[PDB]
């Protein structure tokens, strides 16, 4: 009734506290967002412009929002109109609305990306064996139809049927797209989208150890400086006779 | 004798002192900041954007 | 009375350049205190920073 | 039966406030009676019990104690207040009967 | 008249009368730090809370995108929204190491510094607690609705009480603006407290480790403390950024990462883990006002401590019966907290029960009745 | 305002003590110090350790206990058909 | 005087003027097969439709009325005895019952 | 002791500064103005919170939460004014204050 199955822990070349994002692997991961899951999934706190010296050129950034049509005004006579995208456009929701999006899913919500690898136990080590995990129901277990059995997802009836195959893609950097190799590239994008910060947050948190700890001694022994006149410090009890 | 030149010159007058903490912070910092960074860089070669950079930086087009 | 008091020994925790009762203390002073006004220095350099 | 002697005496070194060279009297907290009692003290066991706590404090700053040997022993401890403190309660229950009347 | 300009200046002698010349027993311990660092702490919650005031927008439609933005766009807004949440936790981890050494040390007989004390407690956590719901998540909301109608528990101006409190018929956007305010106003009313708090110390003093007087002994605040203090600073610090900075959510519930659901209650709610002890009491008592009731109390206790010393010593120092029950009331809350973060199930239901009935019976008849037995035992 | 004068009424004590610059910040840190960390470590493990060590196993035992009553007993499904 | 003025601060946080006070809510029988509950959006809260099978109306007529909290028949609750309708509200605190 | 007044850490702070002050006895109404200048300051603050209370600090809704807040908050309209009106009434008091202050060399 209550059992599930825990995601592993893969070693992410950004798990360490010093290790940074691999640039790399985050510019491959935001085209099979953009290629694959921006299909049903928004992600609606990521602009063009944040992929600008992170992942992408200004140029590439800005021309991978111009291949995008963006409602704007009203113009002179109160009527909206389209118009390419700018840099400073967010990326594109699939669905005007929840309602809709469930309406072109059978009723399930595909939920927005953007802090997902923060909204769910696991992170990306949970995202990952679920994306990777699909599989046949065991014995006795009967999946709803248009439901899809993932014994990572609690229930172990999911509503997004396996969004990765070999090859579903391209990579145009020459990297041999299996289905693993996409789900550990989009994986890490959806960490660097969750939380930019990540590399600058941890470049900090050396400098703060280094500082801390030349600091903290330097106190330690100020503090034992003042403190030695009361720390051996003698007294004795001469009454008088 | 360092100790007692640096006393009798930076240490001894409050002023000076003074002048010694500003001008060794300045220092101190120009000097921590790129070893920090030297040493973040290092540790991930190849991963940031510092380093991809060169394969679409003016290389295309 | 007065005269039987007398400052007991604080050799255990000495430095040990006034250590020896028969040198001028005065001489390793200026680095006595260099050295922990020198630390003193520092801390404000690294919380200036 | 030595069963309360025995008792006592091993709460007595368990508290260890021996091991500061305080007598179980000079731990007594401070309230109104106890702080009568410490005026009615004769000068010299005043200056003693003084030097006692002034010595345990300066101990617990060091985060020392005193050579096993110093350590007071459990029958040689002089309930020095004991007795004045207990007049000073009987003086006041007096007194506080007295008042309902 | 008076020489220097530090004794006579109606200001400097304040700064100088109250943390310079301040008289301090020579051998308080590390324990006795907290105090400053709790200081400390109200100074960089409220710093680090206008700054993120100036970006907020308490309103349901853009509250949870306006700190979201405050991240991803104002510069360092990010670290400044770190620093303000995880400033939360180490407020709370020094507060009740601040109480502990309280209990432990009988500081509790300075009774209208302690009973100042508890007020700020309860102050400083209905405090954190609105703060939780202004990003408007998933715990915001349920939490708000939760706690919000605790007062519904109360006869009679009960269910009226949760009207004023909603500002409607159910929580909603009015609830999230006097909530903002409330947020923005405590603080302060915080920073004025503790001022109070400092100054019915001040008329004993402090207390220290042997609990004997230490009039024989005092010593300077300055520089003997303030270094001391600024050590203990350097301290607490360290593992305050090395959490906020390598770790950020390591101490904080994700629920509020998925805005508020006025439909679903996610299944795993929990409050911030502060409040996980209580949370663990009012899900002991399967009655809707005994919950409350024993929720209520279960802070509440702390004005009864003063009056339950029975101790003919002020310390636990030298008595190791107290100090037993001292860390086993420590471990008893321990539990409660890991209680508060499972569910509502065997064995868990059963271990809880049993920790709560815990925790009241070492305050309230343990303690008070050891105490008195050690007082036979010395021969008082 | 004032306390340092009326505090209390000591006599007959005398206190030597020596200034900073004169002595050693941290002293001894093996002939005294450590031996004295590991004197107070002693003394105390006794009344603090026990209550934590038994708390611990009630959180692993009911930790564990929950997870056994997860799994299936076969004497349910063993006259099944 | 005083009185009077604390009566109209004190009514400044009660419900506004603009708060409602609305309709109802229609809902076809036959989106919500046998043997599922569904959760609507009304009034502020949550509201339950269940479609419920001979399985369970027996369950829930079947049981010692006299040893509930609440003693209520589920007959005199609900009107087709394979639909029960009711505010998802948990009554303790609040929260929406799974 | 004797009387809990001069004695108790906050009282004879309410009695030792508004209760046994030493006050000059011929005073006139130009010395009124120091007790509605600090009426003036809770009455701004208390009306004040009421309002933040249904404002929104956002350009989109500025200003209709306020038109609301009169519209549609039970006596909005009335707290609104007397806290609007009340930073009037504090500047008046405030230039007496300061004339009488000017006038009569207090300044000194
Ligand atoms: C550096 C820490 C000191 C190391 C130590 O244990 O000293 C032993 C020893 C000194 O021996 P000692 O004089 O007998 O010790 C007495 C005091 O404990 C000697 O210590 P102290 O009195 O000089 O220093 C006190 C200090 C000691 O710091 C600690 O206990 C740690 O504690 C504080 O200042 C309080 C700050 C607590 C902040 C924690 C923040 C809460 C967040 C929780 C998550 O130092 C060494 O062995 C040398 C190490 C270099
Ligand atoms: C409420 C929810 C809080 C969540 C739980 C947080 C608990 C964190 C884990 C425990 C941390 C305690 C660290 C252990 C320190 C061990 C230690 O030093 O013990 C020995 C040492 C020596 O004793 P003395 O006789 O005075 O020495 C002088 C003569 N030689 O004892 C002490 O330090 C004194 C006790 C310090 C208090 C610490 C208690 C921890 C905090 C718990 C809060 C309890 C209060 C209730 C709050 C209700 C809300
Ligand atoms: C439903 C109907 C409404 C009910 C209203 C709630 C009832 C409130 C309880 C009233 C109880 C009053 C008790 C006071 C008795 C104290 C006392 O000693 O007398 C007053 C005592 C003086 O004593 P004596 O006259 O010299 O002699 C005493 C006789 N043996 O104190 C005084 O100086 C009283 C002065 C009263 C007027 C001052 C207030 C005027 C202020 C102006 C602004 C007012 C409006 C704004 C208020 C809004 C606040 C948010
Ligand atoms: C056909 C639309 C579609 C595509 C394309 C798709 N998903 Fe989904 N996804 C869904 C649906 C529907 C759900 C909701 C499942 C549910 O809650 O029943 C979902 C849910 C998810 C969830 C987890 C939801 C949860 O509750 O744990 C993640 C993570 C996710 N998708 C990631 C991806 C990724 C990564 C890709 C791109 C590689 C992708 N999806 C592409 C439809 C899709
Ligand atoms: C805003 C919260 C608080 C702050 C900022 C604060 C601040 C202070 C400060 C600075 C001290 C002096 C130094 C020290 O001894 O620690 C102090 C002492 C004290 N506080 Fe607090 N305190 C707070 C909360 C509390 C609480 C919650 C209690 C009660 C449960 C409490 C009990 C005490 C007591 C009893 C003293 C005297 C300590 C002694 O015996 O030496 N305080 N507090
Ligand atoms: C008593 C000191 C304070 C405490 C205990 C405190 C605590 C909190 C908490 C627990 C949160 C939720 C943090 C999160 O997890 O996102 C929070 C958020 C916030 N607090 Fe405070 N706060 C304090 C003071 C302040 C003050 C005075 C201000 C501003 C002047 C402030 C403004 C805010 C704002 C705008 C947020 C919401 C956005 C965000 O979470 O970043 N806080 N506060
Ligand atoms: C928040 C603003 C102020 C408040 C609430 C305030 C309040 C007070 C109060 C209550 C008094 C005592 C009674 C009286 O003599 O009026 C006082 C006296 C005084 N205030 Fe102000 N004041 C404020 C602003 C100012 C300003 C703007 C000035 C100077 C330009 C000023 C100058 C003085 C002086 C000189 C006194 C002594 C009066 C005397 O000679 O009797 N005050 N103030
Ligand atoms: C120094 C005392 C105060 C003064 C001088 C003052 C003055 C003002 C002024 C001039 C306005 C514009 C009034 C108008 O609509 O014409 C105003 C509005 C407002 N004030 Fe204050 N204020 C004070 C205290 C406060 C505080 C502390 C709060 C809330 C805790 C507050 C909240 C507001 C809000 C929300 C508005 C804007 C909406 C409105 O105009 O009704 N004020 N205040
Ligand atoms: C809040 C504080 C100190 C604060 C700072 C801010 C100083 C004013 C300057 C240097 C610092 O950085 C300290 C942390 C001390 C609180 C404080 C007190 O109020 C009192 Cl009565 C005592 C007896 C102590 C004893 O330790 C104490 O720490
Ligand atoms: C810990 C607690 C309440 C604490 C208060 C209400 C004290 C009893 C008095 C002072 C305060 O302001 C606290 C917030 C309630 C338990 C509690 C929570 O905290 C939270 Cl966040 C949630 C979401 C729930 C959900 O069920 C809950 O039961
Ligand atoms: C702000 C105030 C009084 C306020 C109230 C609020 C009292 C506390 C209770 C009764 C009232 O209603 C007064 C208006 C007085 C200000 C005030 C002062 O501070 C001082 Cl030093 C003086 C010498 C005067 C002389 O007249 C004065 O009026
Ligand atoms: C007490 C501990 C203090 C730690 C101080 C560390 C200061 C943080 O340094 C920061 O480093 C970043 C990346 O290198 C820069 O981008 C920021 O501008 C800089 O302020
Ligand atoms: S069990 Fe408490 S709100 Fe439902």
């Amino acid at each position: 009734g209550e059992l599930e199955l825990h995601p592993p822990a893969f070693p992410w070349s950004h798990g360490g506290p010093l290790s940074a994002l691999d640039h790399s692997s985050v510019r491959r991961g935001f085209q099979v967002y953009k290629q694959v899951c921006s299909a049903c999934h928004s992600m609606d706190y990521v602009a063009f412009r944040n992929l600008i010296g992170v992942t992408h050129t200004e140029a590439e950034a800005k021309a991978l929002a111009e291949e995008v049509e963006v409602q704007d005004g009203p113009d002179e006579n109160g009527e909206l109109f389209m118009r390419p995208g700018k840099i400073s456009d967010y990326f594109p929701k699939p669905y005007p609305n929840p309602e809709a999006a469930r309406a072109a899913n059978n009723g399930a919500l595909p939920p927005d990306l953007s802090y997902i690898v923060n909204a769910r136990h696991g992170g990306e080590d949970y995202v990952f064996s679920l994306l990777t995990g699909y599989c046949d129901p065991p014995a006795g277990v009967v999946v709803r139809e248009g439901l899809h059995y993932n014994p990572y997802f609690p229930g172990q009836a999911i509503g997004m049927a396996p969004p990765i195959y070999n090859e579903i893609l391209e990579y145009d950097d020459g990297t041999p797209a299996t289905m693993s190799q996409i789900a550990k590239d989009v994986c890490t994008f959806l960490r660097w989208a969750a939380e930019p910060e990540h590399d600058q947050r941890k470049r900090m948190g050396l400098k703060m150890l280094l500082i801390s700890a030349l600091l903290t001694s330097l106190l330690y022994y100020m503090k034992r400086h003042k403190w030695s006149v009361l720390k051996s410090r003698k007294m004795a009890y001469r009454p008088p006779k | 004798a360092l100790l007692r030149q640096a006393y009798s010159a930076l240490f001894r007058r409050t002023s000076t002192f003074a002048l010694t903490v500003v001008l060794g912070a300045v220092l101190f910092e120009r000097a921590f900041d790129q070893g920090a960074d030297a040493i973040f860089e290092h540790l991930n070669e190849g991963k940031l954007w510092k380093h991809i950079k060169h394969k679409y930086e003016a290389s295309e087009e | 009375v007065h005269n039987d008091v007398t400052v007991p020994d604080f050799s255990a925790y000495r430095r040990e350049d006034v250590m020896d009762a028969t040198t001028s203390s005065q001489t390793s002073s200026e680095d006595r205190k260099g050295f922990s006004y020198l630390v003193t220095a520092t801390a404000c350099v690294a919380t200036a920073y | 039966g030595r069963l309360m002697d025995r008792i006592r005496k091993w709460y007595y070194n368990a508290a260890g406030f021996n091991k500061y060279g305080l007598m179980r009297d000079d731990t007594l907290y401070e309230d109104d009676d106890v702080k009568e009692a410490l005026k009615r003290l004769p000068k010299d066991l005043y200056n003693e019990r003084m030097f006692r706590i002034k010595r345990a404090l300066d101990l617990s700053l060091k985060h020392r104690i005193l050579p096993k040997e110093q350590w007071v022993k459990y029958e040689e401890d002089k309930p020095y207040l004991e007795p004045y403190l207990k007049e000073v309660i009987r003086e006041r229950l007096e007194r506080e009967a007295w008042n309902k009347k | 008249m008076a020489p220097n300009i530090r004794k006579s200046h109606p200001l400097l002698k304040m700064i100088n009368n109250s943390l310079i010349d301040l008289p301090a027993p020579s051998n308080i311990s590390a324990w006795w730090n907290f105090g400053s660092l709790l200081a400390v702490c109200l100074m960089t919650q409220i710093l680090t809370g206008l700054l993120l005031a100036m970006h907020y927008t308490a309103d349901t439609s853009l509250a949870f995108s306006s700190v979201a933005h405050t991240c991803r766009n104002v510069q360092y807004g990010w670290l400044i929204r770190n620093l303000h949440a995880n400033g939360a936790s180490f407020f709370f981890i020094c507060i009740f190491l601040h109480i502990g050494r309280g209990l432990y040390y009988g500081s509790y007989l300075y009774k209208e510094t302690w009973n100042t004390g508890v007020i700020l407690l309860l102050t400083l956590m209905a405090t954190a607690f609105v703060g939780y719901v202004l990003p408007w998540g998933q715990m915001s909301f349920w939490g708000a609705t939760v706690i919000t109608n605790l007062f519904s528990a109360i006869p009679y101006i009960g269910h009226t009480l949760v009207e004023w409190a909603w500002g409607g018929f159910s929580v909603d956007n009015p609830t999230l603006t006097r909530f903002f305010a409330l947020h923005f106003l405590l603080p302060f009313a915080i920073a004025g407290i503790t001022i109070i708090h400092l100054t019915f110390l001040h008329e004993s003093g402090s207390n220290n480790p042997l609990g004997i007087s230490s009039d024989s002994d005092k010593i300077p605040f300055h520089p003997y403390y303030s270094f001391k203090d600024i050590l203990g600073l350097t301290l607490m610090l360290t593992p305050f950024l090395t959490l906020a900075l390598f770790s950020p959510n390591l101490l904080g519930d994700p629920e509020n990462f998925t805005p508020a659901n006025p439909l679903v209650t996610p299944p795993h709610i929990k409050p911030e883990w502060y409040f996980l002890f209580a949370y663990a009491i009012l899900r002991s008592i399967p009655n809707k006002l005994g919950g409350v009731l024993a929720l209520a109390a279960s802070v509440l206790i702390l004005f009864l401590i003063p009056f339950l010393h029975k101790s003919k010593q002020r310390t636990m120092t030298f008595r190791p019966l107290s100090q037993t029950l001292f860390w086993l009331l420590v471990a008893n809350l321990l539990i409660l907290t890991w209680i508060g973060s499972q569910p509502v199930e065997h064995p868990f239901i059963i271990i809880g029960q049993m920790a709560s009935l815990s925790y009241f019976t070492i305050l309230l008849i343990l303690f008070p009745t050891i105490g008195t037995l050690e007082n036979k035992m010395l021969n008082y | 305002g004032i306390h340092f004068g009326n505090l209390a009424r000591v006599r007959h004590i005398i206190t030597y003590s020596l200034s900073p610059f004169e002595q050693r910040a941290i002293p001894n840190i093996f002939s005294d110090a450590l031996p004295n960390v590991w004197r107070r470590f002693s003394s105390q493990v006794f009344k603090v350790a026990p209550p934590f060590l038994g708390a611990y196993l009630l959180y692993s035992w009911g930790t564990q206990e929950f997870e056994r009553l997860k799994r299936k007993n076969p004497a349910d499904y063993e006259n099944d058909q | 005087a005083a009185k009077n003025v604390v009566t109209q601060f004190i009514s400044s946080l009660s419900a506004s003027a603009d708060v409602l006070a609305l309709s109802k809510i229609e809902i076809k029988l036959s989106d919500i097969p046998e043997g599922k509950n569904v959760a609507f959006k009304w009034r502020g809260k949550p509201l339950f439709v269940r479609h419920r099978t001979q399985a369970e109306i027996n369950q829930e007529a079947e049981v010692d009325v006299s040893k509930l909290r609440d003693p209520q028949h589920d007959l005199d609750r609900v009107k087709k005895p394979e639909w029960v309708i009711l505010v998802g509200v948990c009554t303790h605190l609040g929260c929406v019952p799974i």
